[PDB]
């Protein structure tokens, strides 16, 4: 179900959607949005 | 957001400790007695009634 | 030890409760024979609520006349607070709110 | 049996359940990769997915802890994907680090 | 509060029943969470709603309040949930 990135074989594995931790994110249009931080977050771009 | 009002003043917010009802409220000296459930436990306590 | 002043109060119901409290500790002050007072008995504050007797409305209005009793009474002493601590601590009673106080 | 061939799996994962920390599940086991949590993990000998097999060995050999093998996709977890946040684990430890 | 108690918090109740052998709850559900254990106040009504009907637990209600006492049986449910020790807790032990 995190199957969705761009995996590659020996023997890195890249990663989709760049998180912004508070102490993988959403993305529909412009903003970037973190399921699991309890204040929801929103940086535009 | 839900299963709140504001609810700090009024019969609503206050009700009757052994038996959960407001109406009937005696609260002289902060008894919180619903009638019913004080007159029969008033001996009990401490009141009993002369003259 | 040094010239001190004691006032206790004494607060129940019952009247027969008090009653040998006030005999008793009076007593207990003249087996070391302090400079004792008489119990000073003030006014009753008598409590009451005024409930129906009806729990719903049929019938004639009729109406209990519930009452409590509070008796303040103050026994009287002038003595240092060691000498007290005997007296009071044998001879406490079922159901009587008792408070020592200097001054 | 003479002593106990790989009961350093067993004991430990019912004794560990008293202070709670085991961790079930891709997301949750990623997230305990993606962590400074996850001590010793777990895979199947065989799953499914060449990524997904590939994947459990390649998060490791980004921050360390290692793998094994264990034995049947449906018996991994009824000792108790694992992952774990002397006695039982002398058997496990001098295997780990040591060979 | 609201919801399903953590699994933390279901342990929270029961290690606190497990030392004490008591626990007694206020039936009200907008109650703030009963005084001792730091816990939502449904959490608890809701986790001994469920231990009365499976036994081990015997409720006794009168004045809202809820006055539970724990079985022999009950206190053997715990210690296997719990890991406590065998003959941990007597009663009889003041």
């Amino acid at each position: 179900v995190l199957k969705f990135y761009k995996v590659d074989g020996n023997d890195k594995v890249t990663r989709l959607r760049k998180e912004c931790p508070r102490e993988f994110m959403a993305a529909h249009k412009n903003r970037t949005y973190c399921g699991r931080c309890g204040l929801t977050y929103i940086l535009n771009a | 957001l839900f299963n709140t009002r504001p609810k700090k003043f009024g019969p609503g917010s206050r009700q009757c400790r052994v038996c959960f009802n407001r109406h009937g409220m005696v609260r002289k000296y902060g008894l919180m007695m619903c009638r019913q459930c004080f007159r029969e436990r008033a001996n009990q306590i401490g009141f009993v009634k002369y003259r | 030890q040094r010239l001190h002043r004691i006032r206790i109060t004494l607060t129940s119901k019952d009247l027969k409760s008090i009653e040998r409290v006030c005999t008793e500790l009076i007593n207990g002050a003249k087996e070391k024979n302090l400079q004792v007072a008489g119990p000073v008995r003030l006014p009753v504050k008598t409590l009451r609520i005024t409930t129906r007797k009806s729990p719903c409305g049929e019938g004639t209005n009729t109406w209990d006349r519930f009452e409590l009793r509070i008796y303040k009474r103050l026994i009287d002493l002038h003595s240092p607070s060691d000498v007290v601590k005997q007296i009071t601590s044998i001879n406490i009673d079922p159901g009587v709110e008792v408070e020592v106080t200097i001054i | 049996e003479v002593k106990d061939l790989m009961t350093a799996i067993r004991k430990v994962l019912k004794n560990a359940l008293i202070h709670d920390g085991l961790v079930r599940g891709l997301h949750e086991v990623a997230k305990a990769l993606d962590a400074k949590k996850a001590q010793v993990c777990f895979l199947s000998e065989s799953c499914s997915e060449p990524a997904y097999k590939k994947l459990v060995q390649g998060l490791c050999k980004e921050h360390g802890i290692p793998l094994l093998d264990v034995t049947d996709s449906k018996e991994l977890g009824e000792w108790a994907c694992v992952c774990v946040t002397s006695e039982a684990l002398t058997f496990l430890q001098n295997h780990i680090k040591t060979l | 509060k609201f919801s399903l108690i953590p699994k933390a918090n279901r342990k929270a109740i029961y290690e606190y029943l497990f030392k004490e052998g008591v626990i007694v709850v206020q039936k009200n559900g907008k109650i703030e969470r009963h005084p001792e254990v730091p816990v939502p106040n449904l959490h608890v009504m809701m986790t001994l709603r469920s231990l009365q009907t499976k036994k081990f637990v015997e409720e006794k209600f009168n004045w809202q309040h809820n006055y539970y006492f724990l079985t022999n049986e009950g206190i053997e449910f715990l210690r296997t949930y719990l890991h406590l020790p065998p003959t941990v807790f007597p009663s009889t032990l003041t």
